[PDB]
């Protein structure tokens, strides 16, 4: 609700999408590059 | 089978650079510590924090460029880009000295992520994990100097800046103000660094001089196939050599190569204990029996009391320009000069 | 292998050894707690560092009641 | 003026750990003379 | 197909044009104390 | 593919060397 | 001086009068012993990592080497595949002779070069001097890290041998 | 055939002697804390708790007894200064003697638990080999620590069934053991709020009660039982050490920066109370309000307590001591006797000159007299030849106010130089350096020593996390690796 | 694909004969157009000192440090 | 009592590791004495 | 009185150097 | 005032001869465990 508290939760959301776009890209490519049995 | 197994099999795949699970912590954080240093030494100045020039835009070469520590007014703030100091602005973040904590924090999570890399590759190859335990040596020097030393001090300002000459003043700042060379933890650290360089120069020059004839060529580098089971140098000869030159010698290759691990690493752990004791200003500054005697007897001089007068010159002459935040205005008549210098 | 009277009471606490819940179990419940406890440590450090300012919370030596 | 508790620090810092390492060597040689079965085992 | 030693020659003298350019500006421009 | 592995390190490096050659010719 | 505190009287006075830290031959031997202690603990770990089972878990690791044996005491292919993945493949010495030569090259060349730093600074060919090197367009001196390093050198210079001097320049 | 660094691994496959060993470390820890506190009561002197507190006399474990509510002793003295007729059992001598009796009984129990190592409790009822059910042992031992956490915060701290925490004011004048009601809001995470300590151990005790209720019933997954190697006992040790240096950076952190759990009346002031001028600005603030209420100057400085000016002194900074100098801080310059007063320096022009104060870095510092705007007006010159700002030229007179030099004025250069040198060291005190043979160099407070040990410990235990941790994961290859 | 087989191929040098000068000149123009002084806030040689401010600028506040650098960079 | 422990082992220290550990203590005694005497 | 301890540490260190060179455990093949 | 060389007399008069008598017992039990040939001889 302050300047410092509102900016921190926005960084927490921004810290979620940085983990997110790495994770979402990693699941999709792990489907295509599976190893033959 | 599951979703976890497909991700586990993809990261551990043989490829150009081994990624693994630990590459998700290493490769983002190490890329930004290194790139934060190359940017900060090229573009970002120290004109507002220290009152210096530490960039390539400001005429500094490779030696006099640095990523510099922030102001003393910042204190020990983490200086987040979104924080109360920078408030989202990139340009004011760089001028306060925000890249320095950006380098040091993402660098500290690179050394975490690189030591986890050495546990992960050793488990896949199937070897004992002594590389990850010898690399804990350099972790104890980064943490206890770039992190634990400014935490005990007044702010991040008293930390080593990430530049070549900026380390060099930190070497000189630590003698005048702390008497760091007198500390027995540096003395056990010099014994490991000069002792570790000694062991690889001997083991380098003794293996290479007791080689067997495995070929007719004069070049001995050609005569080694990697998958051979015969040892490539005479251990019995090399023992017989040093037992008569030096008097005592290794008779154990397993003990020898372990001893080449123990000696360099222990010098980084023992020297790391002392620099934690200088965050608290628990320095080995004086021998009081030398100091009480030199006060009562104004003729008793050692080399040791000669080093204190060299430290008054470091504490007085550089501290005016060292700490512009404190505004030391020394007169000319308080600065300790010698005779006719 | 010596039965004692205190050993007889505590024996069902040690009688199980190595029974597991088959599968992934309560592992995704744990990670949501660990993600939460990671956010908790970040917040109370930034309160202490004065890099997260909360209204009517001042990090300074306060008058405890005497 | 020196600290008189430093004599106790040094001379027990020498003797107590160094007399410890002697004991681990004497019982090492006693076990080797113990198994060997000749003139010294008893 | 290009011979590999031609590649290391042209890139190798390209580095010398980069390095000696940096030792040039130690004596001219900024940071030269002129 | 490894085109993302090298060119994350080489595309910056040539860009900064484009700036370090320009700073030799900047004077006061 | 043949001592311990006399060594640091020697190193600090040598700093003020010759500026050894900016001299590139002390730079080439700090790289010699930091590199030397690196490749010592890097080679000594990869041998100790890849030791072959010859003992039990009760006795010592070192007793799996009998003296004068002819069998190789560690899987060198194992430690090559580890370091071949730890950095990349082509940066690893498969040759143990060329590996054990590089351990002898790097420190020894680093200390030959360093000991000819003291030698060329014995004849007052000092290290670099970048004091008052960065100026603005007005011409005022902008400080650098070398100017902060200079003020540490000026403190030791005006205080070493505080009675021996009579004239404004330490020619000796 | 064990090496000397593996002698204590005979206890790996023996749970019955794992306890007898862990009881013997406990009998030595408890016997230390009893015999350390008996040693401190032979050394402590409760003559003047204002100018000779317990943190000047090098008392280390004694501020940990008084933190949780022990003020009286069997001699009749108290740290609060109020006399007592009977402290009962729990005094300083009662605690010290009870940690000894606890040590003697954990000693005798470890003789039992070593001899009778073969109990049926530690056997596996399915294989017969000695096993410890480490998931349910964690459920029991975490449920107990939930009770001792919740029991501490609800009863000992809040004063329901206990004395409470030593609290104090903001400036270390008044302080007493009192119950502390918990602060549940965001103000609980203010670490200088003592209510946050009560709110913590009540809240986090409940989370530790109902995590033991979880970790008793629910068994581990098949994946986590194999991935974290929960059959091995060293994965307990690998991760217990990680939970122990992590705790040791925190306590060494909050000792060094200050918290409500580290009162400056027990451990001494922090260094950040010297760097920011935390007591210089406070002593002036109690004089700015006194002079504004129609007073003479010397009556304004006489209202200042001797304790408040005693914190405004560089010898009480923990960042002034050394490592290999030993003993209490009273070995530094002697037991303080009285406050000499507050010198005010005025030149022949009459303006007020303040002595520039020594920072914590400088062992030596040149005496410099500065007026209100930063201009150097006077000093004591090193080089006396070309002197332009000496005290003889400027004619600086010194005026004391308060203390035992209450109305005095020294005007000549020999006497003003003597008080200008001792005024850069904070306030000005009269010491007694002949009782303890005080040599004349500053020592460190117990705030400084606690931060030394428990932060050099926590750095060593980081290596134990990597050793014992990598020994757990890699367990099949520590005789060596196979060549195939 | 082996690394030495790449750089000796012509198709490699077809692509990277355009991309290297188009990226090196963009690193030139990043400096000569005066853009790098404004992103990173580095002082030009004209503007270390000003007409008013003749001393060394320092930040002297924890929280209004952004506002104080708005002061010291206008003139 | 109960039965004999099957986890009895033996401790070893060869003549080599004696001289390491002796020299380790004396050199640490040489190094740290000067600071302790102060 | 103080320097007597320093001398005993130095010549005591040179004793164990003497015994390590001449009374060393001589390594033997087979 | 006590003599400060008496701490060195007593605490080495305790420890040095008492640590001696421990060593003769440890090597006694090592020879008995050395001959016995079971689990401890090595
Ligand atoms: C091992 C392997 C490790 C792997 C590497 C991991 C790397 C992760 C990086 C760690 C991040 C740590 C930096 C956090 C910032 C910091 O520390 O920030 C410091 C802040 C403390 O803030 C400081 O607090 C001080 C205390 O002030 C207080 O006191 C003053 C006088 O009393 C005034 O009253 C003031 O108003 C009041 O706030 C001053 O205010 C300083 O200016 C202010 O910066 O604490 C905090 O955030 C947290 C401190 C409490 C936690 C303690 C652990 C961390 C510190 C360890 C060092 C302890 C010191 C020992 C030295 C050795
Ligand atoms: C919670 C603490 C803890 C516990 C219970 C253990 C337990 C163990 N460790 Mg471990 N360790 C720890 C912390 C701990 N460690 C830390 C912090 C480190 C980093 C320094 C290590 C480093 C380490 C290594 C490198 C090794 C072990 C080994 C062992 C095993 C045998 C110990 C042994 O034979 O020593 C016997 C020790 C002696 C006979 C004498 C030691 C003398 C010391 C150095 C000085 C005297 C101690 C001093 C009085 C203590 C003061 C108290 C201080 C701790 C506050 C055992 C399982 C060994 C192992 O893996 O087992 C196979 C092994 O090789 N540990
Ligand atoms: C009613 C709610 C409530 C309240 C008011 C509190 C109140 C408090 N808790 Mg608590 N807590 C609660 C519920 C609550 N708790 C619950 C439910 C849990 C879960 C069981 C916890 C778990 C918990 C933990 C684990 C910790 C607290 C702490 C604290 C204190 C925070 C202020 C402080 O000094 O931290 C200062 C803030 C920190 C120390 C941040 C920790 C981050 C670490 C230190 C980072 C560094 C780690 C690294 C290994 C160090 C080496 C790196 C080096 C280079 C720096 C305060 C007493 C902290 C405490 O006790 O400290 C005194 C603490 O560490 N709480
Ligand atoms: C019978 C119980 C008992 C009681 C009431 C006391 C009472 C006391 N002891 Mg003592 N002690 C005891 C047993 C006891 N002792 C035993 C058995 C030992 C041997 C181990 C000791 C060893 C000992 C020492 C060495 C010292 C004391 C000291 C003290 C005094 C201050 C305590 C203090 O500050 O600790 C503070 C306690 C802590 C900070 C513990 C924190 C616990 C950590 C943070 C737990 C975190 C992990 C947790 C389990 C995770 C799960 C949390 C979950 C709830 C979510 C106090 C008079 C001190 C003193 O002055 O001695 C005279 C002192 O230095 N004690
Ligand atoms: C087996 C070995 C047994 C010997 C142990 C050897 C240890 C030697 C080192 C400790 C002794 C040195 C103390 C100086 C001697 C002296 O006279 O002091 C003497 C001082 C006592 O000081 C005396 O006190 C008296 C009243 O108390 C009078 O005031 C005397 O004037 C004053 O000198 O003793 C100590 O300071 C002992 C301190 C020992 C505890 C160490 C605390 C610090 C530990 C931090 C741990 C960090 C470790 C991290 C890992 C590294
Ligand atoms: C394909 C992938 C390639 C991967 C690239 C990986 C990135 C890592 C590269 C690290 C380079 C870091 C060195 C920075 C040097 C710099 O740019 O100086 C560039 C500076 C700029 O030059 C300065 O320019 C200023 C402009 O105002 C002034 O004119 C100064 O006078 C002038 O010296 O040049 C120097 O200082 C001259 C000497 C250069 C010496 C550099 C070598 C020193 C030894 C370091 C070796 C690093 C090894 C890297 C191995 C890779
Ligand atoms: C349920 C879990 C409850 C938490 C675990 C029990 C509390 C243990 C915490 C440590 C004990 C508290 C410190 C000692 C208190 C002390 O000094 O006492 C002393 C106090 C009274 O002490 C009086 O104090 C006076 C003022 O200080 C004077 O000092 C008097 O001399 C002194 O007699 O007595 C109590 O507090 C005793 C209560 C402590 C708890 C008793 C043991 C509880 C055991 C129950 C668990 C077993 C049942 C489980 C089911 C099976
Ligand atoms: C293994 C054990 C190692 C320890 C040996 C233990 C022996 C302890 C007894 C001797 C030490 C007690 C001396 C007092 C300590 C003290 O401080 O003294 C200290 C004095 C020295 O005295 C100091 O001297 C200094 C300058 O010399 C200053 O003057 C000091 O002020 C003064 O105190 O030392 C002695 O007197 C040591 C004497 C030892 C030799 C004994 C001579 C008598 C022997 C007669 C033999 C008869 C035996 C017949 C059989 C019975
Ligand atoms: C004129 C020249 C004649 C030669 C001069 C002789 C001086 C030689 C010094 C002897 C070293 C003795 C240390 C015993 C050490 C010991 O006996 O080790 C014996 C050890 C033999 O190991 P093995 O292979 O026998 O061990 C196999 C296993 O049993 C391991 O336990 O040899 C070495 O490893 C020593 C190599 C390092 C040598 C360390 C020397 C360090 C220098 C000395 C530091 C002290 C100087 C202090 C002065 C104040
Ligand atoms: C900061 C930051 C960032 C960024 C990052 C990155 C992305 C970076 C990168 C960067 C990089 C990564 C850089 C690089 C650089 C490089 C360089 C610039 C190099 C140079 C080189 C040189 C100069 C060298 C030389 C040489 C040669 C060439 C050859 C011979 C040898 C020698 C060595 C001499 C971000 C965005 C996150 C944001 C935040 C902050
Ligand atoms: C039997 C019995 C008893 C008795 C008991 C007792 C009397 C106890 C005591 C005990 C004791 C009295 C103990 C003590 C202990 C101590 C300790 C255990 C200590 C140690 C320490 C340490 C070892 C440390 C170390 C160090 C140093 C020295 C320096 C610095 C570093 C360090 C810290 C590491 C009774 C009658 C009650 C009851 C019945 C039975
Ligand atoms: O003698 Mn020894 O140090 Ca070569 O510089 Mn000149 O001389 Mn003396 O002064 Mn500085
Ligand atoms: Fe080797």
């Amino acid at each position: 609700m302050t300047a410092s508290l509102s900016n921190f939760i926005a960084s927490l959301i921004a810290g979620g999408v940085v983990v997110g776009v790495i994770a979402i890209a990693l699941i999709v490519i792990s489907k295509s590059d599976r190893i033959l049995r | 089978r599951g979703l976890f197994d497909l991700v586990d099999d993809w990261l551990k795949k043989d490829r150009f650079v081994f990624v693994g699970w630990s590459g998700l912590l290493l490769f983002p954080t190490a890329y930004l510590a290194a790139g934060g240093w190359m940017t900060g030494t090229t573009f970002v100045t120290s004109w507002y924090t220290h009152g210096l020039a530490s960039s390539y835009l400001e005429g500094c070469n490779f030696l006099t460029a640095a990523v510099s520590t922030p102001a003393n007014s910042v204190g020990h703030s983490l200086l987040l880009l979104w924080g109360p100091e920078a408030q989202g602005d990139f340009t004011r973040w760089c001028q306060i000295g925000g890249l320095w904590t950006f380098v040091a924090l993402h660098g500290a999570f690179g050394l975490i992520g690189f030591c986890l890399r050495q546990f992960e590759i050793a488990r896949l190859v199937g070897i004992r994990p002594y590389n990850a335990i010898a690399f804990s040596g350099p972790i104890a020097v980064f943490v206890s100097v770039f992190l634990l030393y400014p935490l005990g001090q007044a702010s991040w300002f008293f930390a080593p800046s990430f530049g070549v000459a900026a380390i060099f003043r930190f070497l000189l700042f630590l003698q005048g103000f702390h008497n760091w060379t007198l500390n027995p933890f540096h003395m056990m650290g010099v014994a490991g660094i000069l002792g570790g360089a000694l062991l690889c120069a001997i083991h380098g020059a003794t293996v290479e001089n007791t080689l067997f004839e495995d070929g007719d060529a004069a070049n001995t580098f050609r005569a080694f196939t990697p998958t051979q089971s015969e040892e490539t140098y005479s251990m019995v000869t090399a023992n017989r050599f040093w037992s008569q030159i030096f008097g005592v010698a290794f008779s154990n290759k397993r003990w020898l190569h372990f001893f080449m691990l123990f000696v360099p690493v222990t010098g980084l752990w023992t020297s790391s204990i002392g620099i934690v004791g200088l965050a608290l200003n628990l320095r080995a500054y004086d021998f009081v029996s030398q100091e009480l005697r030199a006060a009562e007897d104004p003729e008793f001089e050692t080399f040791y009391t000669k080093n204190h007068l060299l430290d008054e010159g470091i504490r007085a002459w550089m501290a005016a320009q060292d700490q512009p935040h404190e505004n030391f205005v020394f007169p000319e008549e308080v600065l300790p000069r010698g005779n006719a210098l | 292998a010596l039965r004692t009277r205190l050993g007889e009471i505590l024996r069902p606490l040690n009688a199980e050894y190595g029974k597991v819940a088959p599968g992934w179990g309560t592992t995704p419940i744990m990670g949501i707690v660990m993600l939460a406890f990671l956010i908790f440590l970040v917040i109370i450090l930034q309160i202490y560092n004065s890099s997260l300012i909360i209204e009517n919370v001042d990090v300074d030596w306060a008058n405890g009641i005497v | 003026e020196v600290q008189f508790g430093a004599y106790l620090a040094v001379l027990l810092g020498t003797f107590l750990p160094a007399l410890f390492l002697v004991n681990l060597f004497i019982q090492t040689e006693a076990r080797k003379a113990g198994k060997a079965g000749g003139q010294d085992s008893d | 197909r290009i011979p590999l030693w031609l590649v290391g020659l042209v890139g190798g003298l390209a580095v010398i044009t980069m390095l000696s350019l940096f030792f040039y500006g130690s004596y001219s421009g900024l940071g030269s104390s002129l | 593919f490894r085109w993302l592995a090298i060119h994350g390190l080489a595309i910056p490096t040539v860009f900064f060397l484009g700036g370090i050659t320009a700073m030799q010719f900047i004077q006061r | 001086p043949l001592g311990i505190s006399g060594t640091f009287n020697f190193m600090l006075v040598f700093q003020a009068e010759h500026n050894i830290l900016m001299h590139p031959f002390h730079m080439a031997g700090v790289a010699g012993v930091f590199g030397g202690s690196l490749f010592s603990a890097m080679h000594g770990s990869l041998v100790t990592s890849s030791l072959i089972r010859e003992t039990t878990e009760n006795e010592s690791t070192n007793y799996g080497y009998k003296f004068g044996q002819e069998e190789e005491t560690y899987n060198i292919v194992a430690a090559h595949g580890y370091f071949g993945r730890l950095i990349f493949q082509y940066a690893s010495f498969n040759n143990s002779r060329a590996l054990h030569f590089f351990l002898a090259l790097w420190p020894v060349v680093g200390i030959w070069i360093t000991s000819m730093g003291i030698s060329t600074m014995a004849f007052n060919l000092n290290g670099f001097n970048f004091n008052q090197s960065v100026v603005d367009s007005q011409g005022r001196v902008i400080n650098t890290w070398a100017d902060i390093l200079n003020r540490a050198n000026l403190g030791i210079e005006v205080m070493h041998e505080r009675n021996a001097h009579n004239f404004p320049l330490d020619l000796a | 055939a064990l090496p000397w660094y593996r002698v204590h691994t005979v206890v790996l496959n023996d749970p019955g002697r794992l306890i007898a060993v862990h009881l013997m470390h406990t009998a030595l820890v408890a016997g230390w804390a009893g015999s350390m506190a008996l040693y401190e009561l032979a050394v402590f002197d409760p003559s003047d708790p204002v100018l000779n507190p317990m943190w000047r006399q090098g008392m280390f474990v004694m501020p940990f007894m008084t933190r949780l509510g022990i003020t009286d002793s069997w001699g009749g003295w108290s740290i609060t200064g109020e006399s007592v007729s009977n402290p009962g059992i729990w005094s300083f001598e009662g605690v010290a003697l009870s940690h000894i009796i606890l040590s003697g009984m954990c000693f005798l129990a470890a003789i039992w638990h070593w001899v009778y190592w073969d109990l049926e409790l530690f056997r596996d009822p399915r294989t017969g080999e000695p096993a410890l059910d480490l998931p349910k042992i964690f459920g029991i031992h975490l449920f107990l620590s939930g009770l001792l956490c919740f029991g501490f915060g609800a009863f000992h701290v809040t004063g329901l069934f206990g004395p409470g925490i030593w609290v104090s004011d903001a400036y270390g004048i008044t302080g007493k053991v009192q119950p502390v009601a918990p602060a549940w809001g965001a103000d609980g995470f203010n670490p200088f709020n003592p209510g946050g300590i009560a709110a913590h151990h009540i809240a986090a005790g409940i989370f530790g009660i109902f995590a033991g209720i979880f970790h008793l019933t629910v068994r581990p997954p098949q994946r986590l039982y194999r991935a974290l190697r929960m059959g091995n006992i060293e994965t307990v040790l690998s991760s217990s050490i990680s939970a122990v240096f992590f705790a040791a950076f925190v306590t060494s952190g909050t000792m060094w920066y200050g918290a409500a759990a580290t009162p400056i009346e027990l451990f001494g002031p922090t260094r950040y109370q010297w760097d920011s001028g935390y007591f210089q600005q406070e002593i002036e603030r109690q004089v700015e309000t006194s002079v504004s209420e129609g007073l003479s100057e010397s009556q304004a400085w006489s209202r200042i307590p001797d304790k408040l000016a005693f914190y405004d002194y560089i010898g009480n900074n923990p960042a002034k001591g050394g490592l290999f100098r030993a003993g209490p801080m009273n070995k530094g310059d002697g037991i303080a006797e009285a406050w000499l007063g507050h010198p005010i320096f005025r030149d022949k022009e009459g303006r007020e000159l303040t002595v520039r104060r020594m920072p914590a870095f400088f062992e030596t510092f040149p005496v410099i007299l500065v007026d209100k705007d930063g201009i150097i007006r006077a000093d004591i010159p090193f080089r006396r030849a070309e002197s332009k700002y000496s005290i003889e030229q400027v004619g600086v007179t010194v005026d004391f106010y308060g203390g035992k030099l209450n109305g005095q004025t020294f005007k000549d250069a020999p006497t003003v130089k003597k008080f200008a040198r001792k005024a850069q060291l904070g306030e000005v005190f009269e010491f007694d350096r002949t009782s303890l043979e005080s040599d004349g160099v500053f020592r460190s407070s117990p705030r400084g020593w606690y931060t030394y040990g428990h932060a050099n410990f926590a750095l060593l235990f980081f290596f134990g996390h990597l050793w014992h941790g990598g020994r757990t994961i890699f367990r099949d290859v520590f005789t060596g690796i196979g060549a195939e | 694909r082996p690394f030495s087989d790449i750089i000796t191929s012509v198709r490699y040098w077809i692509i990277h004969s355009i991309t290297i000068p188009s990226l090196f000149v963009s690193g030139w123009l990043f400096i000569s157009t005066g853009l790098a002084y404004d992103v990173f806030g580095t002082p030009r040689p004209n503007e270390y000192f000003t007409q008013d401010r003749q001393q060394v600028p320092l930040v002297n506040d924890r929280f209004s440090a952004k506002q104080e650098l708005e002061d010291l960079t206008k003139g | 009592m109960t039965g004999p422990n099957p986890n009895k082992q033996a401790v070893e220290l060869n003549r080599t590791s004696l001289y390491w550990g002796l020299l380790l203590i004396f050199v640490l005694a040489v190094l740290f004495s000067s600071y302790f005497f102060n | 009185m103080e320097a007597l301890v320093y001398t005993f540490l130095l010549i005591g260190t040179l004793m164990v150097i003497f015994f390590a060179v001449f009374f060393r455990e001589t390594p033997r093949i087979l």
